[PDB]
């Protein structure tokens, strides 16, 4: 299925012989690169200055 | 005509980036390759549609330059050229009048408005210049007063009625083209049935999303 | 397919693997938003815009009338479920 | 030569269908459509639905009623689900088929039993009879059509003015090929002598645009003045 | 998908054609139909 579009065409539809068409073979999405997190300025800072 | 061409896949409705509901859904077999089916079955029937009823006229027909027409003015339902979209002026209104990602993705028409009003245009062309004969096989010239007269031949009035009366009726055919005109763009509820159909799926969509904030 | 093969972008998404054609042909296998990809000439998938049809511009005139000569008794067959 | 056209017609047609596997695309659709639903219902035979397994046999032979009805409950809650699915797609299916049945039943009704003026109804053109031929699970129709093919572009009026009194085409077009003018029957190149038998008189020359003088025939002077 | 071949219909009887169908095309003898683009549908401008 993996080696090209044309065998995912095939394993989509279950059949070695796809007639002339379009077919939603999958789902394009794209991952998160990085996690990013962000939280506000430490408030109760603890007086070791 | 055509409701909004509409897909919306499970595994990303459903399921987020989340795996685990995935498989969780995988056991359930195959509903969701019925639904994806479905709806793609919907989404080619509203091409289908689309095509059906706009490409009646296989090949396209453009509007002579001069619009001698005999008297009558079809400015509002011919393209405009000085609009980018070459969109006729009641077009232009109907448009204005009319007034989401978990997976729903609406699939953008395979004519676009563009194309759609050049099969409407040149059904226009058709039907000014031709006649019923495009419909039926070469598209066939006929000045519009004499297929006009041969309308009303087909209703059981002779032609004496409108090559007497060509101003007149001329001058009618104008006045409520202009009161369409009018009626359109003042009132409101004159495109009830559009604004209905896209309220209805845009309200379904909607309900779709917020099932997502349901416990169940 | 890998990236840069050939990428066209239209609105109904980037098409890759099919390079774009200037050229108006018939819709084969429609791509959506106007654009429809057919398989010809070595050979390629074309990506090209939809053609509606041979533009005819009939010659009007307040006087011009067409009147055929000759007919053709076509029989078409229309299948109904 | 129509008896050729449609002999012809129809072997183009026999030709056609032979050499185009989607002739039938219409039938072979609903074919695949009733078989890809009965083939996804019996799949769901196969699926867990959440239940330890998808055969029933096993699970009635693997747990005891008691915790075993939990799971018999997961499949034929899952199963009752697909057949649900099934039948309600079954349901509009067969009414997308019922309005293809009454659809099929209106065109042999006014075109194979009778001859139908809905212009596009049954086949492209101005239509002359259906023949209709038996397909598996449904009809097909052999619209024989009327399709003019080689027009010829010709000068028109609205009228034809003589004696001052308007002369309006009876049944046909008024055309000219030029310092000749022929009335004509619309779909047909046939011109004729313009006569008062084909042409009636309406109104004054004056008030109608696009009027042309001209001379009609009238076939009583030659009897009168013999 | 009804509406639209309904809307097919009435273009192919009504814009391709005079259809006699009364009350099919506008209240009143129906004479011809400018089919004009509206968003997911048709507007039929039928002159009667
Ligand atoms: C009208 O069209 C028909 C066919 O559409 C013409 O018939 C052809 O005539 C030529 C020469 O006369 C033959 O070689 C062909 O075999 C004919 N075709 C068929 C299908 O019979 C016909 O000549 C055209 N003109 C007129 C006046 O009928
Ligand atoms: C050093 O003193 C400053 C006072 O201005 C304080 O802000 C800082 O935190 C002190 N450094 C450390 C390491 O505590
Ligand atoms: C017909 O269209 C408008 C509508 O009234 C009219 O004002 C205009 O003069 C006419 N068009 C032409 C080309 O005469
Ligand atoms: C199509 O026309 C544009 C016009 O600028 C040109 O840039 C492009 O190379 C053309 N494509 C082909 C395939 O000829
Ligand atoms: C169509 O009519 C025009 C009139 O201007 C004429 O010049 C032309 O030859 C006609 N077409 C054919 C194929 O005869
Ligand atoms: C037009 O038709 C008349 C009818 O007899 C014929 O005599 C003439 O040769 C035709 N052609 C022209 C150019 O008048
Ligand atoms: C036809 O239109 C032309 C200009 O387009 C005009 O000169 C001529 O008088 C008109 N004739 C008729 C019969 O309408
Ligand atoms: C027909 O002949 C009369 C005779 O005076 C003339 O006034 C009129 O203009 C002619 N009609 C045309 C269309 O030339």
């Amino acid at each position: 299925c993996a080696l090209d579009p044309l065998s995912e065409t095939k394993c989509t539809l279950k059949s070695f012989t796809v007639e002339k068409g379009i077919y939603q073979t999958s789902n394009f999405r794209v991952q998160p690169t990085e996690s990013i997190v962000r939280f506000p300025n430490i408030t109760n800072l603890c007086p070791f200055g | 005509v055509s409701m909004t061409k509409t897909s919306v896949d499970c595994t990303m409705y459903i399921c987020g980036d989340s795996t685990e509901c995935s498989n969780l859904l995988l056991q359930y077999g195959s509903f969701c390759t019925q639904l994806n089916r479905a709806l793609t079955g919907i989404a080619v029937e509203q091409d289908k549609n689309t095509q059906e009823v706009f490409a009646q006229v296989k090949q396209i027909y453009k509007t002579p330059p001069i619009k001698d027409f005999g008297g009558f003015n079809f400015s509002q339902i011919l393209p405009d050229p000085s609009k980018p979209s070459k969109r006729s002026p009641i077009e232009d209104l109907l448009f204005n009048k009319v007034t989401k990602f978990n997976g729903l993705t609406v699939l953008p028409p395979l004519l676009t408005d563009e194309m759609i009003a050049q099969y409407t245009s040149a059904l226009l062309a058709g039907t000014i210049t031709s006649g019923w004969t495009f419909g039926a096989g070469p598209a066939l010239q006929i000045p519009f007063p004499m297929q006009m007269a041969y309308r009303f031949n087909g209703i059981g009035v002779t032609q004496n009625v409108l090559y007497e009366n060509q101003k007149l009726i001329a001058n009618q055919f104008n006045s409520a083209i202009g009161k369409i005109q009018d009626s359109l763009s003042s009132t409101p509820s004159a495109l009830g049935k559009l604004q209905d159909v896209v309220n209805q799926n845009a309200q379904a969509l909607n309900t779709l999303v917020k099932q997502l904030s349901s416990n169940f | 397919y890998s990236t840069g093969s050939n990428v066209f972008q239209t609105r109904a998404g980037c098409l890759i693997g099919a390079e774009h054609v200037n050229n108006s042909y018939e819709c084969d296998i429609p791509i959506g938003a106007g654009i429809c990809a057919s398989y010809q000439t070595s050979q390629s998938i074309i990506a090209y815009t939809m053609s509606l049809g041979a533009e005819n511009s009939v010659a009007y005139s307040n006087n011009s009338i067409a009147i055929p000569t000759n007919f053709t008794i076509s029989v078409t067959t229309e299948i109904l479920p | 030569l129509i008896a050729n056209q449609f002999n012809s017609a129809i072997g183009k047609i026999q030709d056609s269908l032979s050499s185009t596997p989607s002739a039938l695309g219409k039938l072979q659709d609903v074919v695949n459509q009733n078989a890809q639903a009965l083939n996804t219902l019996v799949k769901q035979l196969s699926s867990n639905f959440g239940a330890i397994s998808s055969v029933l046999n096993d699970i009635l032979s693997r747990l005891d009623p008691p915790e075993a009805e939990v799971q018999i409950d997961r499949l034929i809650t899952g199963r009752l689900q697909s057949l649900q699915t099934y039948v309600t797609q079954q349901l509009i299916r067969a009414a997308e088929i019922r309005a293809s049945a009454n659809l099929a039943a209106t065109k042999m009704s006014e075109c194979v039993l009778g001859q139908s003026k809905r212009v596009d109804f049954c086949g492209k053109g101005y239509h002359l009879m259906s023949f209709p031929q038996s397909a598996p699970h449904g009809v097909v129709f052999l619209h024989v059509t009327y399709v003019p093919a080689q027009e010829k572009n010709f000068t028109t009026a609205p009228a034809i003015c003589h004696d001052g009194k308007a002369h309006f085409p009876r049944e046909g077009v008024f055309v000219s090929n030029g310092t000749h003018w022929f009335v004509t029957q619309r779909n047909f190149y046939e011109p004729q002598i313009i006569t008062t038998d084909n042409t009636f008189v309406s109104g004054n020359c004056d008030v109608v645009i696009g009027i042309v003088n001209n001379t009609v025939y009238d076939p009583l002077q030659p009897e009168l003045d013999s």
